[PDB]
RNA sequence: GGUUUCUCUUCAGAUCGCAUAAAUCUUUCGCCUUUUACUAAAGAUUUCCGUGGAGAGGAACAACCCAAUUUUUUGAGGCCUUGCAAGGCU
């Protein structure tokens, strides 16, 4: 039926050998910072593209004291990565946001 | 090594009951319990045969010359055994 | 017992790698269901690449995180077997061929 | 033989001739025994004595006896079910 | 197994030992080994008479050892 | 007592499947003469290519060693007084 299979060690190392040419270099998953599905959900969810990433259609399509310009004090500019890393600081309205894996 | 051993060595650090082979009764705190039956205690009430008692801090006696001990019994309440 | 054998380097080496070489058995997949290239679109493109490229591995992603999240888990229905049903009646009979003269058949019949 | 006996109550005989009853919970090599909700008796082991069936009992809880002292052991009732 | 009595705790100490027989003797000790035969220095005979005579130092057979009690605090 | 291999029934919780399609309906969008065919997001419901657990029947291949202290190879027996028990004894 040809269902199941088990191998012994050195037929993994031959094979894994003579594979190399497809597969990844990368031993963690530390590479996949914010390149993660979930950071692409959230970014999704808050319309906002990671600059290698994929792209979609937005999900969710006054004056006032607490937005005011005379406020604020600009050290360095809020970029999209870090609303993407902590979204719940960064966002009004986070809806359908996911947190990501923080690190290994 | 015994299961009663074990269950011995259990009641380290509760207080316990012990008569000797001359029936000295010796009632404190169980501090070591050796594999032979040897055993550290502290704080006695000691109960002798005439029925007179005594206060003792340390004592320390050969398990050989133990006929029995009482332990607690909640501590017993071994299963698998 | 030696410290190591000819083994040891490579058995070590095994456990720091990418699925399905981390395993020592398993189950037989189907031929189509394994990509192949999927590891290569879910990193970032390489520096230096022209414009179409670049826009290529954002389209392969994008495919690939709206499979990830529209997916609900397969349903429990009652199977039916097309090919155990024809091969019950006895107009269907069977055999081995080679795959060329299979798929000439196969074209012959549509014409 | 001894596994047979454990989890029931059990009259033990010690040698200076005292009267344990207890539930035989554990044996070892040297027939150390454990024995709960252990009692002492001295001056009878009763078949219904008329006048009383019980002087100089005490309660004792707990026991560990040492198997030197033991001399023999038969089958006092069955185990409780606790 | 061929344990030592753990009796550490005990060296150098004054203490009061019941030996069968009713005998009861006091003394610092000096050394034991795994059957408990102790090594008493100072030892002292307490007669069934309430009267106590001086031996020195000597062995102690385990065997007829009942109980060893602290005369100090360990 | 086993293993392999076909057919059927039943239950599917598990990344049911380290993979991934289509259709229908409702919302919002993009196309803009009308309808096919469509653009792209959300939700709901089906179909299809595959899978797992259990049960029944058929066929094929293998087989009926511890007596010298701490325990179990003994400090073991004998005398006196009172109401077997306690104590003193040898």
């Amino acid at each position: 039926t040809y269902q199941r299979w088990q191998f012994t060690l050195p037929m993994m190392s031959t094979l894994y050998r003579l594979a190399n040419q497809l597969l990844t270099d990368l031993v963690d998953d530390n590479y996949f910072y914010l390149f993660d599905l979930k950071a692409f959900f959230t970014s999704k969810a808050l319309n906002m593209a990671i600059p290698g990433g994929p792209k979609f259609e937005p999900l969710v399509r006054d004056w006032n004291e607490f937005n005011d310009i005379n406020k604020i004090i600009i050290r360095q500019p809020i970029r999209t990565e870090y609303k993407i890393a902590f979204p719940y600081l960064y966002n009004n309205l986070p809806h359908h946001v996911h947190l990501t894996w923080y690190h290994t | 090594i015994g299961v009663p051993i074990k269950v011995l060595h259990e009641a380290e650090g509760h207080i316990v009951t012990c008569e000797t082979n001359t029936g000295e009764v010796y009632r404190g705190k169980l501090i070591e319990a050796e594999d032979n039956m040897n055993c550290q205690m502290s704080n006695i009430t000691v109960t002798y045969r005439d029925g007179r008692v005594a206060q003792l801090e340390q004592v320390y006696i050969r398990g050989s010359k133990i006929r029995f001990l009482i332990l607690p019994d909640m501590l017993k309440n071994m299963l698998k055994s | 017992t030696p410290l190591y054998t000819d083994n040891t380097a490579n058995g070590i080496a095994l456990l720091w790698a990418p699925r399905p070489f981390n395993l020592r058995s398993g189950r037989t997949r189907r031929a189509l269901d394994i990509p192949l290239v999927k590891n290569w679109y879910r990193e970032h493109c390489p520096a230096g690449q022209p414009v179409k490229v670049r826009v290529s591995y954002q389209k392969l992603l994008k495919y690939y995180v709206l499979n990830a999240l529209k997916h609900r888990p397969p349903k429990a229905q009652k199977k039916r077997y097309l090919f155990r049903s024809f091969k019950a009646t006895k107009f269907f009979q069977s055999t081995k061929l080679d795959w060329v003269e299979v798929g000439l058949q196969v074209c012959r019949q549509g014409y | 033989k001894m596994l047979q006996h454990i989890d029931y109550r059990m009259r033990c005989i010690l040698q200076d001739g005292r009267i344990f009853i207890g539930t035989f919970k554990a044996f070892d090599k040297h027939m150390n025994l454990i024995l709960c909700d252990c009692d002492e008796f001295r001056k009878i082991k009763p078949k219904n004595s008329k006048q009383a069936e019980r002087e100089e009992k005490r309660v004792l809880g707990l026991v560990l006896l040492r198997g030197e002292n033991l001399v023999s052991m038969t089958v006092e009732g069955p185990p409780p079910k606790d | 197994k061929a344990h030592p009595p753990e009796l550490k705790k005990f060296m150098d100490k004054k203490l009061s030992l019941k030996l069968n027989g009713g005998r009861h003797v006091q003394g610092i000790l000096r050394g034991f080994d795994p059957f408990m035969n102790l090594v008493i220095d100072e030892c002292v005979e307490m007669a069934t008479s309430g009267q106590q005579n001086n031996i020195g130092m000597v062995v102690i057979r385990g065997n007829s050892i009942i109980m060893l009690e602290a005369l100090e605090r360990v």
